[PDB]
RNA sequence: AUUGGCGAGAGACCGAUAGCGAACAAGUACAGUGAUGGAAAGAUGAAAAGAACUUUGAAAAGAGAGUGAAAAAGUACGUGAAAUUGUUGAAAGGGAAGGGCAUUUGAUCA
RNA sequence: CGGACCAAGGAGUCUAACGUCUAUGCGAGUGUUUGGGUGUAAAACCCAUACGCGUAAUGAAAGUGAACGUAGGUUGGGGCC
């Protein structure tokens, strides 16, 4: 009640918890998601082999 | 010796990597950099470039702007993508249902969207839903709407809002603005 | 739902009672804002000094 | 205490250091200085053309 | 036990010294750039002292490399020495000058048992 | 602050960011706004027009309480009512029961015509009303009453 | 003196304002003193408000 | 920490008070702990030093030596105990000064005022 | 409201060329008839335990001896640099010295 | 032109009101700290009305005060389909 919640009042004058600008803190899972992997092109060879 | 025809070691002039220390925004920037690197869709590159703009470069956008954007035919199914903060606009009375993705949502704008039935998502959810930005529309606010802009490039015979703290009678309205008092601009 | 954290008795042994989390720990973590506000507030408790 | 009066040296180099840009040409130039009667004709002509276009297809 | 590394090369082994440092005692040997308009060193006349520039930079692969081929790491106690267990082939243990001999001998014994090279084994030891 | 100031980087440099040919003499030309019509006349006439001269008559004992004329538009007319009742008032566009708005009680004196309010009757009380705003409110179905 | 595109500022500091200038480092102390005075007045003037 | 608003936690103020303390304050400042047996006998943790109080050295290079007190030097913040001293090269004897807090009071001179102090502090004798 | 007085509590303040002119016998010594100006000066050692005694020297003092954790702490006293000087050791020197580029020789070094 | 040498000290600091840029927070609203309650006591926490700026400007003033429309037509225009 003191600091508020998603359902109970915040007990403060016009105060709401700050919103998250990103859904999940882990981006590796987002990268590994099937939808992203289907769209992304095949990768390379990390460090490019020196030519000439 | 080389006869240089242009400045050497010249900076590109485009801001690379965000100046802000926001860790969440840094993760979003990294995600969109990977998306633009691995995909040929220009939408990812545009979003990445827009993520690097400053506070004055990312003007705010009212809900009426997305309402007007949806009013155009063929944009009803399009999911709006605005890089900035969506703000509530009391001028618009009816808000059509849609999907809005932005970095930050105002409380009033979010409440209006929820009441109207639209959905609000964040940038990573938008990216995972549409990695190539399919059926997405880009909205930008007025860049020159800032009060500082009207003072930009002040000069004679220009009328560019001269800088003055207090306006009214006797404040920058004497000789120089009236033909009777000497001359006009 | 959200995780139920067990409460430990005064003897040091956890009991069977479980409670919902207080709906603040899900707030975003911003080290930049935390450091800036801490540095700003730390100057409030200060005493003025001046040479005669 | 005599001093130099006028000298044009290095002025051309200073001006040429930054490229002398031609004035920007736009599709519709400013209608200032043209005949006021021609301006009224212009306004009426586009008003009629817009009305006809709206009548044909809006 | 140093890893195979390129031969250590130094572009400028001589230490850079301030102008007139030997002439005047108030001028320390620490290098300070001369900002005078008519300074001979600043004008870079032939036969002057060398000026530190970006060209004298050592190789990145050999940067911070000791002649023995082990990077110097300052060690304070046994826990600090534990940091050089899985990186002993590319680092060396150096003992701070604030460390007493009683703890120094213990650190030396630990390093000997753990196979970590000591930069100054004969420091504050009776001889 | 002190660490981020350019003075520390200027340390060592003889002129300390102030030049050599012309030293940083305190108050080189004039002081404050000196010579606004003699040698700073170019800047005065180019950047700050209307600085010199009189403009109009003199109004002694100017009390700002007299010229208290807050304004609003039809777009913000519906914002005065709290939403909890505003939504249902918008839903029920009834003539015999219409919401009453007191702009004076909220601190707004004059009604200005802009916003194109929907066709819902509403009673509005204000000290002063504009012609366009009054016409729009009358056409919307409601009427405007003048209280003071 | 006159400079670039900066609004004209009217700052009244020609007089010796350094001699006559007040800074309130005593805000919290005076608040505590006022609270103590209010409490002692409530005690002194009996249950009267 | 301190809850009272009148006591001083300042090192400078404390040192000034200690150094400029008058004879009356120095009398209570120069206090010595009692022995275990004497503590069991009286119920008092510590008492101010006295000229006719038997003391035993518990700290310093003169540990284990005991003797009567010749005189208490309140000016020097010390107390001199006989039968323990260092012999000068000239052949004369100079007393060695030591802090009262480094002694254990083996015996003390009971007087009317001393007994009144014992009763005030809660002794059983 | 309070750069005066008294009694108090504190500092992201200062540290003997700083901080009030004054941390000490400081508005003192001292200078000007005069109104006025106005300094320099904190530290042995825990404890003087401040060097008994012997020898040379008229004596000041020196050398032994001794106290001392330390006299590399001696009422010129915590720690003890440079400018300057003396001794020992090394090197160079036909109207300058000092420096940079590279090497021989001497000393020294992991 | 100043500089016999050495040691110590030595010079763009701060306040009031601002211009551009950047960062944070809220957002047509914004600002607890004038003040009150509370307090482990110059720390931190909570709060009602008022007020500063902005949301409307133009005139010396009496005054007036922004949708003929899909908030217009056209050129160039990233992105999207």
């Amino acid at each position: 009640q003191v600091w508020g919640s998603e359902t109970v009042a915040s007990s403060k004058v016009g105060y709401t918890l700050p919103s998250h600008i990103i859904s999940t803190s882990d981006v590796t899972r987002i990268i590994n998601s099937s939808e992203i992997q289907s769209a992304i092109r095949p990768a390379g060879q990390a460090t490019q082999k020196r030519t000439h | 010796g080389i006869d240089h025809t242009s400045k050497q070691h010249k900076r590109s002039g485009h801001r690379t990597a965000p100046k802000s220390d926001n860790v969440y925004l840094k993760l979003l920037v990294k995600l969109y950099t990977f998306l633009a690197r691995r995909t040929d869709a220009p939408f990812n590159k545009v979003v990445l470039k827009a993520l690097f703009l400053s506070k004055i470069n990312r003007p705010p956008v009212s809900v009426s702007r997305i309402a007007r954007a949806l009013k155009q035919e063929g944009a009803a199914n399009k999911t709006v993508v605005v890089v900035g903060t969506v703000t509530d606009d009391a001028r618009i009375f009816e808000f059509p249902k849609t999907t809005v993705a932005a970095l930050r949502f105002t409380a009033g704008a979010r409440a209006k969207i929820v009441k109207a039935g639209g959905e609000c998502i964040t940038l990573d959810q938008l990216a995972v839903r549409a990695p190539k930005g399919q059926n997405t529309l880009i909205l930008r606010g007025p860049r020159n709407s800032r009060e500082a802009v009207r003072h930009f490039g002040m000069g004679p015979h220009k009328g560019k809002a001269p800088r003055i703290l207090s306006t009214g009678r006797k404040f920058e309205r004497a000789r120089g603005r009236r033909r009777s008092k000497g001359f006009k601009v | 739902s959200r995780p139920q954290v067990t409460v430990h008795s005064l003897t040091g042994e956890a009991t069977a009672n479980a409670l919902p989390l207080p709906a603040v720990f899900s707030a975003p973590i911003r080290p930049d804002i935390v450091h800036t506000v801490f540095t700003s507030v730390n100057k409030n408790k200060r005493q003025a000094y001046a040479v005669s | 205490a005599k001093s130099k009066n006028h000298t044009a040296h290095n002025q051309t180099r200073k001006a040429h250091r930054n490229g002398i840009k031609k004035p920007k040409t736009y599709k519709y130039p400013s209608l200032k200085g043209v005949d006021p009667k021609f301006r009224r004709n212009h306004k009426h002509a586009l008003h009629g053309t817009a009305k006809a276009l709206a009548a044909a297809k809006k | 036990a140093s890893l195979p590394h390129p031969k250590i090369v130094k572009k400028h082994t001589k230490k850079f010294k301030r102008h007139h440092s030997d002439r005047y005692h108030r001028v320390a040997e620490n290098w300070r750039k001369q900002k005078g308009i008519d300074s001979v060193v600043r004008r870079r006349f032939r036969g002057n002292i060398s000026q530190p520039k970006i060209g004298y930079g050592s190789n990145k692969k050999t940067k911070f490399l000791s002649p023995s081929g082990h990077k110097t790491f300052l060690v304070a106690n046994v826990k600090d020495l534990e940091t050089l267990t899985m990186h002993t082939k590319t680092y060396a243990a150096e003992i701070a000058h604030n460390i007493s001999a009683k703890n120094r001998v213990v650190i030396l014994a630990r390093a000997k048992a753990l196979g970590i090279k000591v930069t100054n084994p004969k420091g504050r030891l009776a001889l | 602050p002190s660490r981020f100031t350019k003075t520390r980087k200027h340390r060592g440099h003889v002129s300390a960011g102030k030049g050599r040919i012309g030293k940083h003499r305190k108050h080189p030309g004039g002081r404050g706004m000196a010579g606004g019509q003699h040698h700073h006349r170019i800047n005065m006439d180019k950047y700050h027009p209307g600085y010199f001269g009189k403009v109009g008559m003199r109004y002694f004992h100017k009390q700002q309480a007299h010229f208290w004329k807050p304004v609003l538009n039809l777009d913000k007319l519906w914002t005065l009512i709290p939403e909890d009742k505003r939504d249902q008032y918008l839903k029920s566009a009834s003539k015999e029961t219409a919401p009453v708005i007191d702009t004076l009680a909220a601190g707004y004196g004059k009604i200005l015509g802009k916003g194109r309010i929907p066709n819902v009757p509403v009673i509005v009380k204000a000290r002063f009303v504009s012609k366009l705003a009054e016409e729009k409110i009358r056409a919307a179905g409601g009427v405007v009453e003048l209280i003071a | 003196a006159i400079s670039k595109n900066l609004p004209i500022l009217k700052n009244h500091f020609r007089k010796h304002w350094q001699e006559r200038v007040k800074v309130h480092f005593d805000q919290a102390g005076k608040k505590v003193s006022r609270r103590n005075a209010r409490a002692t007045r409530a005690a002194k003037i009996a249950p009267r408000p | 920490a301190k809850q009272s608003l009148d006591v001083s936690s300042d090192r400078r103020k404390a040192r000034k008070a200690y150094f400029t303390a008058p004879s009356s304050q120095r009398r209570v400042l120069l206090s010595a702990p009692l022995s275990k047996e004497l503590r069991a006998q009286y119920g008092i943790k510590a008492l101010p030093i006295r000229r006719d109080d038997e003391v035993l050295v518990v700290r310093g290079s003169k540990k284990g030596q005991e003797g009567k007190i010749s005189s208490v030097y309140r000016l020097k913040f010390a107390v001199q105990v006989d039968k323990v001293t260092k012999e000068k090269v000239n052949g004369a004897s100079v007393p060695i000064n030591l802090h009262p807090s480094k002694l254990v009071i083996t015996k003390l001179h009971l007087d009317k005022d001393r007994k009144a102090l014992i009763q005030r502090k809660g002794g059983k004798l």
